[PDB]
């Protein structure tokens, strides 16, 4: 089975350089056509770069002279070297075996081009209501406030709880910091017997927070 | 550059409907046109290559046709799992270019939201800010109105909301609205209320709390 | 006179991957008779079509094949692409003429002409004037193919499938590349 795993994405200042890596399993990178494609947050797909089976390279005009596509056969890895980065380079970057051969796409790596600083979130309980209907449904959650940059991950009870969970898209506040809520609906009759803990991870700030949410 | 224009930009169709997404190229690309499916929170998946060839693991309810400057993706029997953004791509003429994408939603019976309100935590308040959160859980269709009220004054300019992508499990949306005040403003008022209007509610529903109760 | 007519007026042209070469020797060539008699492309490098009629060369090569209209630009010094990289490569210091014409009325067919092929997969680029006619299954992974097409195991050639209704960038073009080398000089203008 073919695996493509992108890494190297993160926060970088305008004018900086990053190298993305795409580690392949299940085909030989140096024998194949491959591309980089990017997707700005909430936007469509934009082709960035192409390398031929035999090594010829091609670039989108918007990255020409700034980006370099390359590969290392000993590590079976595809790279994208990104120089003179601009805010409009901010995107999830995907590698892919395209346009020829058995097609495969990676899961993407997020590049944020910004002069703003990393900031870990504060995590606050959204406590289940007192007047949770006796044999009915209660809602509870966590508010993950004031972080930069994206993303955060939220799990419940270390991944034991998935049913009825909604983790909302972050909003960008006028502060330039993100905020989101993660909620779950549970039987009201569970509140006395079951412990609910949200696990928040913000890798950019190396924050991990486990908040227990209980009736007040 | 070859511009790719898809039509429409969004659609809503019923389970079992035959759906048509079109793609026009600003010049001839012969058969060299691909389709991609991008599910809420995933990478793009190859769906069709070279106009009409089905990729691995894609049901035969998907098909592609056309030639030259005009192309069609057809889903013959729409299922909830088909909720996605679909993209066309021409690859044989550099730069590689994509259509702008077609967002596909699936219809279901009207489902009113379950509404919940959450006061700010004492922890957050001590730090100088109050976030009040209103949850609208598992509703259809997507159109919903949240009105925040503080001692019955309608609030504007101090809230932000977020909506989930349509869930393929039950074809529903959920929505978060957050009202932000300073601690000093929060403490000037008693009744915090979110009033929800939706097609599945005969009249608006209001959830509220009294500060310090 | 040099037998250019056999090259330019051949009924059938080669696939570009299997490009044909005619070695021209011991004859007189009117290259001005060519540079009007009708061509969508007639580009000369390191020489002019006029000056060719007062020059002598040890030998002349006439290379000929079919590609699609939008690939004729790859038949020039310093180009990259599937044609320059994997099919027909001119050297950076090329001395000669690239001549092409639309052949849609000869080489396209209803339902597709599948006889014209190009190499899609190769591990490295051709040297100038290299011809690769290998049909070996292309090994795109670490598993040997053993002559069988499948996952990571690709036929290296693909068909153009020319159709008369194609847009001009996807219509067939006949190409002749004249190369002039400098022994006693055996090919001269009159
Ligand atoms: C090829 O055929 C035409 C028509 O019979 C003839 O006039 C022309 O001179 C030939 N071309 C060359 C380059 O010999």
């Amino acid at each position: 089975e073919v695996l493509l795993v992108e890494s190297g994405g993160g926060l970088i200042q305008p004018g900086g350089s990053l190298r993305l890596s795409c580690a392949a399993s299940g085909f030989t990178v140096s024998s194949n056509y491959m591309i980089w494609v990017r997707q700005a947050p909430g936007k469509g797909l934009e082709w960035v770069s192409l390398i031929y089976s035999g090594g010829s390279t091609f670039y989108a005009d918007s990255v020409k002279g700034r980006f370099i596509i390359s590969r290392d056969s000993s590590k079976n890895t595809l790279y994208l070297q990104m120089n003179s980065l601009r805010a409009e380079d901010t995107a999830v970057y995907y590698c892919a075996r395209e346009p020829y051969g058995d097609k495969a796409w990676g899961q993407g790596t997020l590049v944020t081009v910004s002069s703003a600083s990393t900031k870990g979130p504060s995590v606050f309980p959204l406590a289940p209501s007192s007047k949770s209907t006796s044999g009915g449904t209660a809602a509870l959650g966590c508010l993950v406030k004031d972080y930069f940059p994206e993303p955060v991950t939220v799990s419940w009870n270390s991944g034991a709880l998935t049913s009825g969970v909604h983790t909302f898209p972050a909003v960008l506040q006028s502060s330039g910091l993100y905020s989101l809520s993660s909620v779950v609906t549970v039987p009201s009759s569970s509140l006395g017997t079951q412990t609910y803990i949200c696990n928040v991870n913000h890798k950019p700030s190396n924050t991990k927070v486990d908040k227990k949410v209980e009736p007040k | 550059d070859i511009q790719m224009t898809q039509s429409p930009s969004s659609l809503s169709a019923s389970v079992g409907d035959r759906v048509t997404i079109t793609c026009q190229a600003s010049q001839d690309i012969n058969k060299y046109l691909n389709w991609y499916q991008q599910k809420p929170g995933k990478a793009p998946k190859p769906l069709i290559s070279d106009t009409s060839n089905l990729q691995p693991g894609v049901p035969s309810r998907f098909s592609g046709s056309g030639a030259g400057t005009d192309f069609t993706l057809t889903i013959s029997s729409l299922q909830p799992e088909d909720i996605a953004t679909y993209y066309c791509q021409q690859y044989d003429n550099l730069p590689i270019t994509f259509g702008q994408g077609t967002r596909l939603e699936i219809k279901r019976t009207v489902a009113a939201p379950s509404v919940f309100i959450f006061p700010p935590s004492d922890e957050q308040l001590k730090s100088g800010t109050a976030s009040v959160v209103c949850l609208l859980n598992n509703f259809y269709p997507r159109e919903a109105k949240v009105q925040w009220k503080v001692d019955n004054a309608l609030q504007s300019g101090n809230s932000q909301e977020s909506v989930t992508e349509q869930d393929s499990k039950d074809s529903t949306y959920s929505l978060s609205s957050t009202l932000t005040l300073s601690k000093a403003d929060y403490e000037k008022h008693k009744v915090y209320a979110c009033e929800v209007t939706h097609q599945g509610l005969s009249s608006p529903v209001t959830k509220s709390f009294n500060r310090g109760e | 006179l040099c037998p250019f007519g056999e090259v330019f007026n051949a009924t059938r042209f080669a696939s570009v991957y299997a490009w044909n070469r005619k070695r021209i020797s011991n004859c007189v060539a009117d290259y001005s008779v060519l540079y009007n008699s009708s061509f969508s492309t007639f580009k000369c490098y390191g020489v002019s079509p006029t000056k060719l009629n007062d020059l002598c060369f040890t030998n002349v090569y006439a290379d000929s094949f079919v590609i699609r209209g939008d690939e004729v630009r790859q038949i020039a010094p310093g180009q990259t692409g599937k044609i320059a990289d994997y099919n027909y490569k001119l050297p950076d210091d090329f001395t000669g003429c690239v001549i092409a014409w639309n052949s849609n009325n000869l080489d396209s067919k209803v339902g597709g002409n599948y006889n014209y092929l190009y190499r899609l997969f190769r591990k490295s680029n051709l040297k100038p004037f290299e011809r690769d006619i290998s049909t070996e299954i292309y090994q795109a992974g670490s598993t040997p193919c053993n002559g069988v097409e499948g996952f990571n195991c690709y036929f290296p050639l693909q068909s153009y499938g020319f159709q008369p209704t194609n847009g001009v960038g996807y219509q067939p073009y006949r190409v002749v590349v004249l190369s002039f080398e400098l022994a006693p000089a055996t090919v001269c203008g009159p």
